[PDB]
RNA sequence: UAGUGAACCAGUACCGUGAGGGAAAGGUGAAAAGCACCCCGGAAGGGGAGUGAAAUAGAUCCUGAAACCGUGUGCCUACAA
RNA sequence: GUAUGAGUAGCGAAAGACAGGUGAGAAUCCUGUCCACCGUAUGACUAAGGUUUCCUGGGGAAGGCUCGUCCGCCCAGGGUU
RNA sequence: CUCGUUAAGGAACUCGGCAAAAUGACCCCGUAACUUCGGGAGAAGGGGUGCUGACUUCGGUCAGCCGCAGUGAAUAGGCCC
RNA sequence: GUAGCGAAAUUCCUUGUCGGGUAAGUUCCGACCCGCACGAAAGGCGUAACGAUUUGGGCACUGUCUCAACGAGAGACUCGG
RNA sequence: CACCUCGAUGUCGGCUCGUCGCAUCCUGGGGCUGUAGUCGGUCCCAAGGGUUGGGCUGUUCGCCCAUUAAAGCGGCACGCGAGCUGGGUUCAGAACGUCGUGAGACAGUUCGGUCCCUAUCCGUCGCGGGCGUUGGAAAUUUGAGAGGAGCUGUCCUUAGUACGAGAGGACCGGGAUGGACUUACCGCUGGUGUACCAGUUGUUCUGCCAAGGGCAUUGCUGGGUAGCUAUGUAGGGAAGGGAUAAACGCUGAAAGCAUCUAAGUGUGAAGCCCACCUCAAGAUGAGAUUUCCCAUUUCUUUAAGAAAGUAAGACCCCUGAGAGAUGAUCAGGUAGAUAGGUUGGAAGUGGAAGGCUAGUGAUAGUUGGAGCGGACCAAUACUAAUCGGUCGAGGACUUAAC
């Protein structure tokens, strides 16, 4: 089970017996199976997805000719979802949210928001130096290495651009559904910037 | 630090590749026909999206 | 913004009292030792409020046994039967937070009557 | 938040008045500790008569922080001191009685004695 | 948000509230790209209080608009000096009462010869 | 770059409080005949037109090397240490 | 003498904005308006020192750490009773 | 690099409280060991300060008013063993 | 080698031993005296006041630190010179 | 020892950053035991992860305090000073003890004492451009390979059972909740929030009153939106496969017996390969699928020829942010809500100005939860994204099959 959606932004919500938990809402205007790949034509078994209905003006030929065997307007992200029922699938079909119902323990996937160029201390959490007693060493990313390889080793992790990453949220919860409005709530937060593109697939490890 | 080596002219003109200037966004202009930048006035005639100013 | 306003319009509450900062409040906070479940009463002045929507929230500080204590409620928890104010205090100002040096009569606030 | 250095008031009458933090127990990196956690601390000042007595290495355990707690109901509490309870090993307070309000955190760490002599419980 | 225009705040302001009172003044001036994108704003906002009109948008803009002669005429044998504030409220409001909003054209030209800092004409529709 | 430091306005310019120290810098053409006039340009500088045996001898002017820079292209070059 | 580093470091404490003018050419020169800075000074006198840098009219080769139509620069006159 | 703010903790930093923070003006109260009897001493530690009326012996007093805060900004000792 | 002082700016053994301070003190303070290798004008001992002197402790205070976060400006970055 | 370095290889400790060896400190597996149980001792396998906060001292070391499952030992120029510090070594000053007749010196102490360099190359962390991938394009993709992660406590139950005389007290199994670490995010608690709101001092300006502006660290002070954020919140190291290490076998002879091995066959670890997460076809071995365009014109030569209009498409340019040093990425360019403005809200602040009323007055109440309101939300083409241009295919050969 899976699907796409738009992270709408964060919230809160009262649960039975008056707790109170952080809910992300995601939004899924139901996606359209656009291929079916098999074992025989592609080597694997998959399903391609469509979603978030796209302007024509804002398509190309190509674009609107791969849709047209699922007959629907061009989708803005196209995604294949893996370990799925091939069987309950076809091209033209449409996956709402009511695939989830609360409960559901899921992986949400996301692209990280964008801290652009960041130095050391803050994208590889690493530790500053004194600010006083004369030191003249702050923010720096530590030492390079050893002398003898007269070189530094890889993954001697230094400033550079930092998020835009995809990242995977493993365990989280549905927290609940409104078929209506095309909303899942999923308890904690999610990787992604609002209006990004999120990934809810039933959770791996359960 | 300083040069270790002094740098070649192969080298040199190397780095120098992406050292280069760019024209980009001429194209005629309606009112004279002369060439401007796209969305800026055409500096002869002072016209700009067929009017004067 | 609009959508997350439909979706929590539901859980908000309707019977909350108009009541703003500097003002007394007793809060019938309910909570539980166990199965049973009981009424504890939380009376002090509002210090805060502060967000908005279903995440709005605010505190109240009493001072109890000569130490005091701020507690923060969701402004929509069912956890808490009933707000009811019982003065109307004077304040100039959204947050209180310079009560929290004061003492005794220093910390005293004059009652308006609305 | 407290931490090794912090200094705490005593909410009971087992003597001491002040106490300094020596260690956060629970942990090996453990940092800070908050309401309802074990510190070993120092006595650095003490009633003149008080069974525990100034420079004496005791366990407390903090009933109440600035930085207080938070309910699983979306509530929170905080105070306007950080005190702390010296408490024999078995959890049994060394003093017989409490002073100003304690959070209800200690229940479910199991101080029932302190919560039960505290003169109010929020 | 906004930009910085490579001043401090209290610089920054003093060059807006400048550039806003000569656009009032002159009703076109030239001037660089991120000046004119940053005074169509504020210019914009200058006119929406002198469209209301009332004594306390006046006081408002009396906060921004400089204390400059807008105009002097003679009339009745008399020099009669318009300021600023006054031209804006008498003027310009009446003048764009219909519109709603963009009552600003910014024009691109040429970049500027000690610089190439791309210039702009910025004047009222 | 020799020959006096100085072939040339040299014990000068310059340096130092002072004693003192102390340079660089020669060559159009036989003859200025040192490019009238025209064109681009604000000028500079060029292109013609002229002088000249020669102007790629045009005053940075005889010859005009190498480093260095640039233009044009016959061949080669984006899996290579 | 010319490279490399390299079209890189630097361009030396701070507020400028717009309109008009001049001009081949203007962020940088002139005029105007507002704004801002110093004000036991960043104001007014003077001694030493400098030695024409003073004024007027021209100029934009070089100097001005950008530009410059401008200058304590260059050219020509004048100025110390 | 220069500067402002910072939850909880408050020297756990560090060779070392380096740096920063904190105190800072005036008025009143009060002020230790020790001492060469001068000092220590502005020790320490406290209180007052704004505005409006009334009265004053003109320094106050009383009454009222406002703010989180009254040397409401800038300039002003950290202290002790 | 007297008085005086003494693990000292002098004590190597040494973090001497004991006492105080600290939860914990090779530093510090008091005392002891086997003074490696004090000692009376290259002065001995003590000493109020003074010290941008060295040393240890305490209050206050804090981004010194747990452990870093945000904001402002200059450079960095892009463009023209 | 004196082989490189004295036309210079910076020398202790600490900080930042780690990486590696296993002779393993904890955790994992197992044999033996003078292993009853709980604890242990010793040895074997095991380097996946982890392996602290202080007092003293320049210190390493060491002692001590308090914790921890554990507080491992070592290499890397006793790693790491063009990365930091400079407490010590050690310059010049001065002093003590001591030595010397002396200048001075240490067989010793004490106070104070300048740590320079704009990164050319490789290397490292990020980001682009070019061309290739054999017609030109738009997307989606497999995974050769690579990286990340890998830790662990306590409690409850099994059960006061097994064991033990008692004291004491489990294996195995099943639950709950933590520590440290770590991936994200701002709904909550807070921080910041220099074009948000308010109070307020001095001075000055708007002619004056009232109302405001300038400067005083943003003048100061109290709050605070977006965004960025931890200490805040949510999640993770879950289960399970395959081959093994030590170890234990089963069957089994050589060697009638015995024997885990020679053949045959199995169990067996935080380890190895998977499993989980991320990168990834420049993987020149350049892969795969879906979809789009269509075989044009002129000239040379049979040329995988040349150039020139284009198609699909892309880009220039322009409006921008959820992106960003610049490129790039992504959202848009009137086939339009991309930004600005306008309109209506929201957060935020806390009751505007001008009046009225009361008071001698400061000021209070009312008009009125008012006024103001950067980034937030929703509408609205009013302003600007105009008009245009550049680039971009016609698809080689050989041999199977059809
Ligand atoms: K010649
Ligand atoms: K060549
Ligand atoms: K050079
Ligand atoms: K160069
Ligand atoms: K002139
Ligand atoms: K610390
Ligand atoms: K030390
Ligand atoms: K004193
Ligand atoms: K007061
Ligand atoms: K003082
Ligand atoms: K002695
Ligand atoms: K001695
Ligand atoms: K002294
Ligand atoms: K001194
Ligand atoms: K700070
Ligand atoms: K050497
Ligand atoms: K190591
Ligand atoms: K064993
Ligand atoms: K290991
Ligand atoms: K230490
Ligand atoms: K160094
Ligand atoms: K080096
Ligand atoms: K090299
Ligand atoms: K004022
Ligand atoms: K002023
Ligand atoms: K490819
Ligand atoms: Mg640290
Ligand atoms: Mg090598
Ligand atoms: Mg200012
Ligand atoms: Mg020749
Ligand atoms: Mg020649
Ligand atoms: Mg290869
Ligand atoms: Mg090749
Ligand atoms: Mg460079
Ligand atoms: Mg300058
Ligand atoms: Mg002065
Ligand atoms: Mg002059
Ligand atoms: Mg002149
Ligand atoms: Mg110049
Ligand atoms: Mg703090
Ligand atoms: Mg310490
Ligand atoms: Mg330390
Ligand atoms: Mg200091
Ligand atoms: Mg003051
Ligand atoms: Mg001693
Ligand atoms: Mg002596
Ligand atoms: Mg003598
Ligand atoms: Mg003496
Ligand atoms: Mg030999
Ligand atoms: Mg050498
Ligand atoms: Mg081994
Ligand atoms: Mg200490
Ligand atoms: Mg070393
Ligand atoms: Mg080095
Ligand atoms: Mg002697
Ligand atoms: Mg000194
Ligand atoms: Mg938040
Ligand atoms: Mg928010
Ligand atoms: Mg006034
Ligand atoms: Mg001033
Ligand atoms: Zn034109």
């Amino acid at each position: 089970k899976g699907i796409l959606g738009k992270k709408v932004g964060m919230t809160q919500i009262f649960t039975e017996s008056g707790e109170l938990i952080p809910v992300t809402v995601v939004e899924a205007t139901p996606n359209v199976v656009l291929q079916v790949k098999t074992v025989e034509t592609d080597g694997y078994e998959a399903i391609q997805v469509g979603y978030q209905d796209k302007r024509e003006v804002l398509s190309n030929k190509p674009a609107k000719g791969h849709v047209a065997k699922a007959n629907t307007a061009p989708k803005r992200f196209i995604k294949e979802f893996k370990n799925v029922e091939l069987g309950e699938y076809e091209v033209g079909k449409e996956i709402k949210v009511d695939v989830f119902q609360a409960g559901d323990v899921v992986d949400v996937t996301g692209t990280t928001k964008g801290k652009g160029f960041q130095g050391a201390i803050k994208r590889h959490g690493q530790s500053r130096g004194p600010m006083s007693h004369g030191s003249r060493y702050h923010r720096r990313p530590g030492s390079m290495g050893p002398v003898a390889p007269n070189r530094v080793f890889k993954n001697k992790r230094l400033a550079g651009r930092m998020g835009g990453d995809r990242v995977t949220i493993q365990n989280l919860e549905v927290v609940k559904v409104d078929v209506e409005r095309n909303v899942i709530l999923i308890k904690g937060n999610i990787p992604g910037a609002k209006k990004s593109l999120i990934t809810i697939k039933s959770a791996v490890k359960a | 630090a300083v040069p270790a080596r002094r740098t070649s002219k192969a080298k040199k003109a190397k780095r120098r590749t992406h050292y280069k200037l760019t024209i980009k966004g001429l194209n005629a202009c309606s009112n004279c026909g002369e060439m401007k930048k796209s969305h800026h006035v055409c500096p002869a005639c002072g016209h700009y999206d067929g009017k004067d100013v | 913004n609009p959508l997350i306003q439909e979706l929590t319009q539901e859980q908000l509450r309707t019977d909350i009292p108009a009541f703003r900062p500097g003002d007394t409040v007793r809060v019938h906070a309910k909570v539980v030792e166990g199965t049973r479940e009981r009424i504890q009463l939380f009376e002090g002045v509002v210090i805060k409020r502060r967000g908005a929507g279903i995440s709005e929230t605010y505190t109240v500080r009493k001072v109890s046994n000569g130490v005091g204590v701020e507690r923060t409620f969701p402004l929509h928890t069912p956890r808490v039967a009933q707000i009811e104010v019982v003065r109307y205090g004077k304040v100039r100002r959204a947050k209180l937070y310079y009560l929290r040096a004061l003492h005794g009569k220093a910390a005293r606030i004059k009652e308006i009557r609305r | 938040m407290i931490q090794q250095e912090s200094r705490l008031r005593v909410a009971d009458n087992s003597g001491a008045r002040e106490i300094l933090t020596i260690k956060v127990l629970g942990g090996s990196g453990r940092k800070t500790a908050n309401i309802g956690d074990v510190i070993v601390a120092t006595v650095k000042q003490a009633t003149p008569g008080g069974v525990v007595k100034k420079g004496e290495v005791v366990k407390a355990v903090i009933v109440r922080t600035k930085s207080g707690a938070r309910r699983a109901d979306g509530s929170y509490i905080k105070f306007d001191e950080n005190a702390a309870v010296i408490i024999r090993d078995d959890k049994s307070p060394r003093g017989t009685r409490i002073f100003g309000p304690v959070a209800r955190e200690l229940r479910e760490n199991n101080f029932m004695k302190i919560v039960s002599l505290a003169p109010e419980v929020l | 948000s906004y930009r910085k225009l490579g001043r401090t705040s209290s610089q920054r302001k003093a060059m807006l509230r400048d550039i806003t009172t000569d656009l009032i003044i002159n009703e076109r001036i030239v001037t660089t790209e991120a000046r004119a994108k940053e005074v169509r704003s504020t210019v914009e906002k200058m006119i929406t209080l002198g469209k209301r009109g009332d004594l306390h948008a006046r006081r408002q803009a009396a906060t921004f608009v400089r204390n400059e002669v807008a105009s002097v005429r003679e009339e009745d044998e008399s020099i009669v000096v318009e300021s600023a504030l006054q031209k804006l409220f008498n003027d310009l409001g009446p003048r764009f009462a219909e519109r709603q909003g963009g009552y600003t054209r910014i024009l691109k030209t040429e970049p500027r010869r000690g610089d190439a800092a791309p210039m702009v004409v910025i004047e009222f529709v």
